[PDB]
């Protein structure tokens, strides 16, 4: 019913990200398979990801990619590109109103 | 006497379809006026009847095989078609004889945590008869790895369950799927109409 | 694939409102509808769902202001009250569309609109 996630993380190309989605209560559910991924760029409304993070997608490049257990939903990407960095976000789903995560943004410097 | 229409459709929990209930009906008024009419049911047939001549027909077989369903599947359930359910879980001949019923449950046989008593039959080793009833779990073995009683790889455990959210959309909404079925003439008839 | 909005709108407190989102590009029956707001400076609250033939309709309980949702099919329409209008409530509504079943899915959006409620 609670999800959570890391207060913060910054990052550069090339880097593999992984965000740590912290799930209160119960990991998943009996239905073996849940959650989501989302990004919310300035200007452009969020997106999907990878639901359940486990399948898809189409117009997803496969660079994107991950999986989830338990508590916490494994995030992964592979060289990022400096302009692709945006907020992810992970829902619930299947117990409770569904919400999302407090929020993260992957940040570059130089 | 009755017909018990009122405890088929209007029952609480619909079994799924890999075992499908077969409840006989007999010695009774069975009155379709109260159903057909009803104009609740988002779909309807019937085959070897057109359901308004039904009335003042004398049927003696009557089997209400009730079963839950996922909205696509509907299509399937009719004669001449196969795919998924008609090949495997449950049957249904191509010269069979009346009506095919449904109507989404979707407030009810789902939960958000998409209920899972709702469970159908995907790998089987064969394609049904007619109106096999088909109960056994029995781990599947794809190649020759043997399963021996458990869970393998290119092993397979039979079943499998529908997610049903209540957020599905129209295809994977369940639908509570009826069927019915009669022998028409040539018996003594306990089933009547008005 | 295709949808649009209101724009934004002010309201003084207290009131209600009525909000529109129109849907094309689709079969608009087979898509179940839920509604989702930012909350400037938190994180997205998720506002309500409904069904796709016929309503489910249900939210999140926090306290409601009894938003009440419908769609209009033949239109290719949804619908948004919100009564019991408050100063919180101000945020970035959506209308977003689901898909077929699955882990999910919330898939396509609506881009966002603004909530005044003031003064």
């Amino acid at each position: 019913i609670v999800l959570t996630q890391s207060p913060t993380l910054s990052l550069s190309p090339g880097e593999r990200a992984t965000l740590s989605c912290r799930a209160s209560e119960s990991v998943d559910n009996y239905g073996i398979s849940f959650m989501n991924w989302f990004q919310q760029k300035p200007g452009q409304a969020p997106r999907l990801l990878i639901y359940a993070a486990s399948n898809q997608g189409s117009g997803i490049p496969s660079r994107f990619s991950g999986s989830g257990s338990g508590t916490d939903f494994s995030l992964t990407i592979s060289s990022l590109e400096p302009e692709d960095f945006a907020v992810y976000f992970c829902q619930q789903s299947k117990e409770v109103p569904r919400i999302f995560g407090q929020g993260t943004k992957v940040e570059i410097l130089k | 006497n009755l017909c018990p229409f009122g405890e088929v459709f209007n029952a609480t929990r619909f079994a799924s379809v890999y075992a499908w209930n077969r409840k006989r009906i007999s010695n009774c008024v069975a009155d379709y006026s109260v159903l057909y009419n009803s104009a609740s049911f988002s779909t309807f047939k019937c085959y070897g009847v057109s359901p308004t001549k039904l009335n003042d027909l004398c049927f003696t077989n009557v089997y209400a095989d009730s079963f839950v369903i996922r909205g696509d599947e509907v299509r399937q359930i009719a004669p001449g078609q196969t795919g998924k359910i008609a090949d495997y879980n449950y049957k249904l001949p191509d010269d069979f004889t009346g009506c095919v019923i449904a109507w989404n449950s979707n407030n009810l046989d789902s939960k958000v945590g998409g209920n899972y008593n709702y469970l159908y039959r995907l790998f089987r080793k064969s394609n049904l008869k007619p109106f096999e009833r088909d109960i056994s779990t029995e781990i599947y073995q794809a190649g020759s790895t043997p399963c021996n009683g458990v869970e393998g790889f290119n092993c397979y455990f039979p079943l499998q369950s529908y997610g049903f959210q209540p957020t599905n959309g129209v295809g994977y909404q369940p639908y509570r799927v009826v069927v019915l079925s009669f022998e028409l003439l040539h018996a003594p008839a306990t089933v009547c109409g008005p | 694939v295709k949808l649009v909005e209101s724009g934004g709108g002010l309201v003084k407190p207290g009131g209600s409102l009525r909000l529109s989102c129109a849907a094309s590009g689709f079969t608009f029956t087979n898509y179940g509808m839920s509604w989702v707001r930012q909350a400037p400076g938190k994180r997205l609250e998720w506002v309500a769902e409904i069904s796709s033939g016929g309503s489910y309709t249900y939210y999140p309980d926090t306290v409601t202001g009894r938003f009440t949702i419908s769609r209009d099919n033949a239109k290719n329409t949804l619908y948004l009250q919100m009564n019991s209008l408050r100063a919180e409530d101000t945020a970035v509504y959506y209308c977003a569309r689901f898909r077929y079943g699955g882990g999910g899915t919330v898939d396509y959006w609506g881009q966002g609109t603004l909530v005044t409620v003031s003064s």
